[PDB]
């Protein structure tokens, strides 16, 4: 996260770290959506242009963390993966359309540090996914494009008007994406960066005071560049697939 | 860079 | 979950984090 700040303890208890077993390293962010299910970006698991195609046994998830590099004894919990599910129409060939995946875990025990985020209903999505409305992005990714944080970072960023998103890039933007970030004239800054992808973009509903995951950190062009925006998987738009997977395999 | 995690999670 | 999105160290205790108000103020 560029131009963010250190998270408070327990601020993002749905945060998950996707961790490579060997070599031991941070791969991506992710989020806890129930005691047995973790949501992330498909490209964190499958990206053939970079020869990436992880199997369950290649990976762990680390839940409850704050420190990036520390083993947080008696706080974090480390879970093995039972199964990965990638969206069947994830477009790794072109533009990362439908950049979403689920990982089924044993259940993790909830605690002060470990708690699931909500997934949006149609109405919460319609109400909150508006240009100018801010969400929150969290992760352990790099602090700048060109270094790495001690603890989880947080930044709040406004959703951007779709034509501005489209006009910022040559990539084809779809309805399964939204973009967020400040404009050059807005002064404030901030973005996801390398290692943040797969993590959550959340909003706190003013109606029921719950946190909802509206987006997944999907892609960008550099980090925190003027005139560029971060792109996020539109979780609500893909929720029927999420439910189908959990209903079938949960 | 990362602190070793308990061996039980790598079995 | 019925309890989703309510943080033990924040909403459950009626404590506000340092920047959530920025989000609320944007929901205009
Ligand atoms: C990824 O790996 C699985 C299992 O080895 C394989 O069956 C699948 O076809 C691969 N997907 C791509 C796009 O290469
Ligand atoms: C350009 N990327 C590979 S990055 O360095 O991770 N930057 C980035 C910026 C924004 C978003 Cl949403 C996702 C990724
Ligand atoms: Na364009
Ligand atoms: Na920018």
């Amino acid at each position: 996260i560029v131009e963010g700040s250190d998270a408070e303890i327990g601020m993002s208890p749905w945060q998950v770290m996707l961790f490579r077993k060997s070599p031991q390293e941070l791969l991506c962010g992710a989020s806890l959506i129930s005691d047995r299910w973790v949501l992330t970006a498909a490209h964190c698991l499958l990206y053939p242009p970079w020869d990436k195609n992880f199997t369950e046994n290649d990976l762990l998830v680390r839940i409850g963390k704050h420190s990036r590099t520390r083993y947080e004894r008696n706080i974090e919990k480390i879970s093995m993966l039972e199964k990965i599910y990638i969206h069947p129409r994830y477009n790794w060939r072109e533009n990362l359309d439908r950049d979403i995946a689920l990982m089924k875990l044993k259940p993790v025990a909830f605690s002060d540090y470990i708690h699931p985020v909500c997934l949006p209903d149609r109405e919460t999505a319609a109400s909150l996914l508006q240009a100018g409305y801010k969400g929150r992005v969290t992760g352990w990714g790099n602090l700048k494009e060109t270094g790495q944080p001690s603890v989880l970072q947080v930044v709040n960023l406004p959703i951007v008007e779709r034509p501005v998103c489209k006009d910022s890039t040559r990539i084809r933007i779809t309805d399964n994406m939204f973009c967020a970030g400040y404009k050059p004239d807005e002064g404030k800054r901030g973005d996801a960066c390398e290692g943040d992808s797969g993590g959550p973009f959340v909003m706190k509903s003013p109606f029921n005071n719950r946190w909802y995951q509206m987006g997944i950190v999907s892609w960008g062009e550099g980090c925190d560049r003027d005139g560029k925006y971060g792109f996020y998987t539109h979780v609500f738009r893909l929720k029927k697939w999420i439910q189908k997977v959990i209903d079938q395999f949960g | 860079d990362f602190e070793e995690i308990p061996e039980e999670y790598l079995q | 979950e019925a309890d989703c999105g309510l943080r033990p160290l924040f909403e459950k205790k009626s404590l506000e984090d340092k920047t959530e108000r920025e989000l609320l103020e944007s929901y205009i």
